[PDB]
RNA sequence: UCUUGUUUUUGGUUUUUGGAAAGCCUCUGGGCUAUGCUUUCCUCUUGCUAUUGCACUACUGGCAAGC
């Protein structure tokens, strides 16, 4: 599905996403899955409070993510 | 030595048996049947909420979603 | 192929038997908010066919009803099934 | 290394007593020995016990739980 | 279906877990699952005082996990 | 593309934006604005239109306009518009 | 073996939907998926807490979906058949 | 099935989510889960508004489905 | 030229620059048809055209932004909240206003923020800022510039 | 031939807001119910002034006050 080929072609870009959790995170993702986990570098968190940290690697589960976003010369990308 | 789920409601049934659900409720009652999901029914079943007898209703079904717990009275 | 097995002999055989018998059931729904009707047809996921449906459900307490004629009923919405005979 | 079912296996042989959380309830724990448990991750605890927060022991019986609503498995 | 998830890389290394109920772990990686089942050694809790209790091998369940960082790079 | 500096940089990036889209609508269709409120950008802007006839007009007609207080200084910018390039070849 | 088969059997009448958000849609329903996924024709929805609000080609992700209250005329006896 | 859903594809769509936020935008591609991706996106959270771009939700995450306006041509 | 349901299907549909959905209508003399749109545009561009009244608009909710620049508007319609209850900013830069009442209906758009009027004939008459700041409240920003405390005090004065 | 058992479609429920403690105001019914206000806990608007810089953006001056 393209869905989620989308998402394997923007590992290397700085994403931002929305959890169920409530916060936002962004930066650099490294890998990624047919599941939706993720794994990203220098993450800049803001949760609903607006509070900001840093965390150096974090793995997700994709059950847990509400949305995606992803850079815009990803628009162009093939879909099969 | 092990004692199994499906063993244990396969040897469960007929007996008193109280069981919870996630929102607090637990109802007592012997049991008739269980499915291969547990999905448990009960006869001549009193809700006891928060240790309070409610309303008597007899005949009953539970969806296996709810169930939090299984044991015995 | 064992689904056959489980609806003569296991917990929803009761809706069968009610449901054939012509009886009307008592359900708890996850809306908190009861329903008390006949059933016409239901399935292995407790999707079930409804008619002349009658609800009840407090607010801010005032307890408030409606008929409906006919309602298929997701059965992920049912929590609790009460399947009371007239008998 | 250790996969996780075979970890859990050692705690039927054992008889470890073992505190069980719950999903969306920090207010409620669980206590008691492993005798059986299955592919879903269902539970059959001995001797358990309700626990909370006020340390309200109360005591249960022989009991079942369902996979779902478990998150932490803890020894002793 | 049941891809076996990229954690090699965390084995036998310390952790910062996250889990639902806004509660938290620390512990060594063991061993993972296809569903994210987790076992970790050396279980630590993170209290909301922040008052830090040692309990020690653990298995968290896969559903609940929400992340898992690295406290050291 | 034109390059706007001289700009009031107490208007938030989002509404100044929308009113730089306004304001250059009336000479030719505005394909993109890009300004950044970083201590380097600050108080700039460029302005990219799809016509160039409509960036000279724009230019000469609102060569130091009071826009929020000050008055505008505008220019054409150095180099072509990612935009442009990729919208040409 | 289906109690979702008998909706697709239901396309084109007009019905009052509700769904776990708690919202209600009174609309011409155009195609039935084994999903439960409907798409409806000329709506008026309306969402909890706000007023009204009429749209063209709605449709919905079947996992929302409480229960469908449907017309009086339907004749359940027929549709119940393979 | 999946035959009226090929049948959106490139349309402005108004697509209501479970926590009641509302995006918009053309539909670029679609899945067997509803995973929807979206181009040039808005939020409205209530007089409010935001800028996204590429936005891909998920399926648990969609709730409804509403044409905004007919295919474009550009 | 006239605005007809099929010179809006073949107008060039797109997402600007300001992220929101923008209908390109760059010699119509009357609006009308906008039925048509299906209510899908954030942003309507009638920039260059010959339209003489600003009216005939069906219930447009979506529509937050209306580019009406070189044209020959000459008065306001009456009803125009009724069906553009949202209509946020609102730009008219060289047209024919020429009186200060011919501004009175943009009173009753509750959500206007943004207003531009220059280049118009009734830009020149004597308290034309004061007044529309008094009969149009709303306005936050006007001609480009911020609507000032001091500016609402001074308009209180004169037209109290 | 199957498609309700942890990552989507047969639900773990719900989102300035919610809950708790007394007082005041308004409405309805014959001292009850609902709402707001008042106390505690968990970027925006005023002034002022800094920066004149050729870009592709989580965000973007600093100081004081208000929320």
């Amino acid at each position: 599905s393209l869905c989620i080929k989308l998402l394997h072609e923007t590992q290397g870009h700085i994403v931002t996403m929305e959890l169920e959790n409530g916060s936002t995170y962004r930066g650099k993702l490294i890998e990624a899955e047919d599941n939706m986990n993720c794994q990203m570098r220098d993450i800049s968190v803001t949760a609903r409070d607006g509070r900001v940290s840093h965390l150096d690697q974090v793995y997700i589960r994709g059950s847990h993510i509400r949305f995606l976003i992803v850079p815009d010369m990803l628009r162009n990308a093939p879909m099969f | 030595v092990p004692v199994n789920p499906k063993p244990f409601l396969q040897g469960l049934i007929g007996k008193p048996v109280l069981v919870r659900l996630k929102w607090g409720q637990e109802y007592k009652g012997t049991l008739q049947s269980v499915d291969s999901y547990m999905n448990l029914q009960l006869l001549n079943a009193e809700e006891l909420v928060d240790g309070v007898k409610t309303g008597d209703l007899g005949e009953i079904l539970i969806r296996c979603n709810n169930v939090l717990w299984v044991g015995e009275v | 192929r064992l689904e056959e097995y489980e609806f003569s002999a296991g917990p929803l055989s009761v809706l069968q038997q009610a449901v054939k018998n012509h009886d009307q059931v008592l359900i708890n729904c996850r809306n908190n908010k009861k329903l008390l009707a006949r059933v016409k047809a239901f399935d292995r996921h407790s999707n079930m066919v409804l008619e002349n449906v009658k609800e009840m459900w407090t607010e801010k307490a005032i307890n408030k009803d409606r008929f409906i004629s006919k309602m298929f009923l997701r059965g992920d919405g049912v929590v609790l099934v009460v399947r009371i005979p007239s008998a | 290394m250790i996969p996780p079912i075979n970890f859990i296996f050692k705690l039927l042989q054992q008889h470890t007593p073992v505190s069980i959380w719950l999903f969306e309830q920090t207010d409620i724990r669980l206590q008691g020995q492993i005798r059986g448990f299955d592919e879903f991750m269902n539970i059959v605890l001995d001797d358990a016990v309700q626990v909370d927060a006020k340390n309200n022991k109360r005591e249960l019986g022989r009991i079942l739980l369902k996979g779902d609503n478990i998150t932490l498995i803890q020894a002793i | 279906k049941a891809g076996a998830p990229d954690l090699k890389k965390y084995l036998d290394r310390q952790v910062f877990v996250q889990l639902n109920g806004s509660r938290k772990v620390y512990g060594v990686l063991r061993g993972y699952d296809i569903f994210l089942n987790i076992v970790l050694e050396d279980s630590i809790e993170e209290k909301v005082d922040g008052e830090k209790v040692k309990i020690g091998s653990v298995a968290i369940r896969g559903n609940s996990v929400i992340m898992i960082e690295t406290l050291d790079k | 593309t034109l390059y706007v500096n001289n700009l009031n940089d107490k208007i938030n990036k989002n509404d100044l934006r929308t009113a730089l889209y306004m304001l250059f609508s009336t000479y030719g269709t505005v394909v993109d604005i890009v300004a950044l409120k970083t201590p380097k950008m600050r108080g700039q802007a460029h302005v990219v239109f799809f016509d160039p006839s409509a960036a000279a007009i724009a230019m000469k007609a609102l060569k130091n306009f009071i826009f929020f207080g000050k008055e505008m200084k505008i220019q054409y910018a150095h180099s072509k518009s990612k935009i442009i390039e990729r919208i040409v070849a | 073996m289906k109690l979702v088969r008998f909706l697709m059997k239901l396309t084109n009448e007009t019905v009052s939907i509700e769904l776990k958000n708690g919202t209600i849609v009174h609309g011409t329903i155009t195609s039935v998926d084994m999903q439960m996924n409907t798409h409806l024709k000329a709506v008026k929805m309306t969402v909890k807490g706000r007023e009204p609000v009429p749209v063209e080609t709605l449709s919905i992700r079947g996992n929302n979906i409480r229960y469908y209250i449907l017309p009086d005329s339907l004749p359940l006896d027929t549709l119940l058949i393979d | 099935g999946t035959t009226k859903m090929v049948s959106l594809l490139n349309h402005s769509l108004n697509v209501t989510t479970k926590d009641g936020r509302t995006f918009v935008g053309q539909l670029l591609a679609f899945d067997g889960f509803m995973n929807l991706v979206l181009s040039d996106c808005q939020e409205y959270r209530h007089e409010e508004k935001r800028m996204l771009g590429l936005v891909i939700l998920r399926g648990e995450f969609i709730v409804s489905l509403s044409v905004q306006g007919p295919p474009p041509m550009d | 030229m006239r605005l007809n349901a099929e010179f809006l299907s073949q107008v060039p549909s797109f997402i600007s620059p300001l992220k929101e959905t923008e209908l390109d209508l760059r010699q119509i003399p009357i609006i009308e048809n906008l039925g048509v749109l299906r209510d899908v545009h954030d942003a309507i561009d009638f920039t260059d055209n010959d339209i003489r009244y600003l009216g005939n608009f069906p219930r447009m909710k979506r529509l937050q932004t209306l580019l009406c620049g070189n044209n020959r508007i000459t008065a306001i319609a009456p009803d125009i909240g009724k069906v553009l209850p949202n209509l946020k900013t609102l730009s008219l830069a060289q047209n024919h206003l020429q009186e200060i009442a011919d501004l009175d209906p943009l009173a009753s758009c509750p959500q206007l923020t943004n207003l531009s009027c220059i280049d118009n004939p009734v830009a020149q008459k004597q308290y034309y800022r004061l007044y529309l700041i008094w009969r149009i409240p709303s306005l936050h920003i006007l001609d480009f510039e911020r609507v000032r405390r001091n500016e609402r005090l001074r308009a209180e004065e004169v037209f109290g």
